[PDB]
């Protein structure tokens, strides 16, 4: 969850 | 006619068996050394073998994982049909260097199946004319070797230059396709030179 | 090392092709495999699957291939191979958006890797049996690797944005220390650990480095502390 | 360690010999003793063949790169 949320904060 | 027929067949076989072995595929001394005759008795062709049953698969020396296909085709134009066949049997026996011959021209939309499907099956049309003799054996062709990444890169240590400074070949001249080659890849030339012997040059393939 | 020669002599056999010895050894078609892929450094996914079927292969009643596979697999290029395909694997999965656990290749690289590694455990007591993986390897470890390697391509995307004000906040630099637990306690993410540390060191990155500097200090069987990760 | 061949061309003949002989026409210092020269071009010649020119060649490698050589560190021929 933690990994998403650090890939959505990637692609912003 | 009947006889020429299997006197081209013939030639036909011993070019590609050259032709793989000097791409450092296992080749056996015999098909190297396989005669007219001897072709006639390991199998008259016209309304007799076949351009399916002719269809040889040949290993990788360096990789026993690789194996190449040489295909021919039974028909003049190779169809669209044909090249899903060929593309079934490699995904069937997990392939994806298939090498196949033309009678006398490729339909121009096959050719546009193997530059699309290219990555996931690498497929080269190939005269059967120009596959008739082996070009290699020329006297005006220097003698070529396919060079290695590692060679490339120390290579270009050696000298501090790019890829962009060497000279190039043509990626659809006769020689390349001979071996193969693709974009990127640079091949080693040694030449006879009348004032030093021998010359070494490499040739960036474009 | 003298695993190594072992799979050494068996190449050189088959560099004299000898029939007698190829057919044989059923490891021969597994080392076909090892062979291309030590070369390169890198198990790509066909030859992936090749030693998949090569595991299938073995029956029962002769499993002690196993552990001359494993012993094969005890060669210490061998676990360079395998580990930076692991972490290789694991940098090119954060732009797909994948995770270790929906990675078979990487599942399958897992498995090989566990295999290799308790090798000298089956030549000591003849274990013929599959090592188990770690499940917080594959949501914690991995997915932390994970987090540090996409924190810091958030923070480089923003460098390459302009408009930062004075005082910009630093990578966050510090250390989740299951993850030190796990270099700790697991050989395996120790030494897949080990490798991450020496690839992030060849894209220098001094923030994630000295970031995960601490923790690697305690290890698990001082492998932080061997020959191989010391010369790398 | 430079690679390039310890010998002069004829080109770096030229114009370190020019440019030394202009150096002279314009009131330089003689690095070696003339007797009783005028012209600057034999006067550049003598101090070739005496290895005591202050310049400094610096040939421009193909990649960007370069070597320095002192003119007495080369072969004069």
């Amino acid at each position: 969850e933690a990994l998403q949320k650090k890939f959505n904060k990637l692609k912003k | 006619d009947d006889e020429e027929e299997t006197y081209r067949l013939w030639k036909i076989r011993k070019t590609i068996m050259q032709l793989c072995h000097d791409r450092g595929y296992l080749v056996t001394q015999d098909e190297l050394d396989q005669t007219l005759e001897e072709f006639k008795a390991q199998f008259k062709p016209s309304e007799g073998p076949r351009r399916t049953d002719l269809t040889v698969l040949v290993a990788h020396n360096d990789d026993p994982t690789d194996q190449m296909f040489v295909f021919f085709p039974e028909e003049p134009k190779v169809g669209i049909k044909t090249i899903k066949v060929y593309c079934q049997r490699m995904q069937e026996e997990n392939i994806t260097r298939a090498l196949i011959v033309v009678q006398q021209g490729m339909t121009p939309s096959a050719k546009q199946s193997l530059v699309d499907m290219a990555p996931k099956y690498i497929l080269e049309q190939f005269l059967q004319q120009e596959l008739l003799i082996n070009i290699t054996e020329h006297e005006l062709v220097p003698e070529h070797v396919v060079m290695t990444k590692e060679e490339v890169t120390e290579l270009l240590a050696r000298y501090k230059l790019r890829e962009n400074q060497l000279p190039r070949i043509q990626a659809g001249d006769p020689v390349a396709r001979y071996f193969g080659i693709k974009r990127g890849q640079v091949v080693k030339i040694i030449r006879p030179s009348e004032t030093a012997g021998r010359y070494i040059t490499y040739r960036l393939v474009q | 090392h003298y695993c190594t020669l072992r799979a050494e002599l068996l190449m050189s056999l088959h560099d004299l092709d000898v029939g007698e010895i190829c057919t044989v050894d059923p490891c021969h078609k597994f080392t076909w495999c090892l062979d291309a892929c030590i070369r390169e450094r890198f198990v790509d996914s066909k030859r992936a699957r090749e030693l998949q079927g090569f595991l299938d292969g073995v029956k029962k009643g002769q499993e002690q291939v196993l552990g001359d596979l494993s012993m094969i697999l005890c060669d210490p290029f061998a676990i360079n191979t395998l580990a930076l395909s692991t972490v290789r694997h694991l940098q090119e999965l954060v732009g797909q958006e994948t995770l270790p656990r929906d990675s078979p290749d990487l599942l399958l690289l897992l498995r090989l890797l566990a295999l290799g590694q308790g090798a000298w455990d089956m030549i000591d007591s003849q274990v013929f049996k599959e090592p188990k993986m770690e499940v917080e390897l594959i949501t914690r470890f991995l997915p932390m690797l994970m987090s540090f390697l996409v924190d810091d391509y958030t923070f480089n995307v923003d460098q390459k944005l302009p408009a930062e004000e004075k005082a910009p906040v630093s990578y966050p630099n510090t250390l989740p220390e299951s993850f030190t637990k796990f270099l700790q306690e697991q050989r395996m993410a120790c030494e897949v650990g080990l490798y991450y540390v020496l690839h992030i060191t060849k894209q220098r990155n001094k923030n994630a480095l000295l970031r995960l500097l601490p923790g690697l200090v305690e290890t698990f069987g001082d492998l932080a502390f061997g020959d191989i990760f010391l010369h790398l | 360690k430079r690679i390039t061949t310890p010998y002069m061309t004829k080109y770096e003949r030229a114009r370190v010999l020019g440019t030394r002989a202009l150096q002279i026409a314009m009131c330089a210092p003689v690095m070696v003793e003339l007797e009783g020269e005028t012209d600057p071009l034999l006067i550049a010649m003598k101090e070739l063949k005496a290895r005591k020119i202050p310049i400094i060649i610096r040939r421009y490698l193909p990649d960007g790169s370069y070597e320095d050589w002192g003119v007495d560190e080369l072969i004069i021929s």
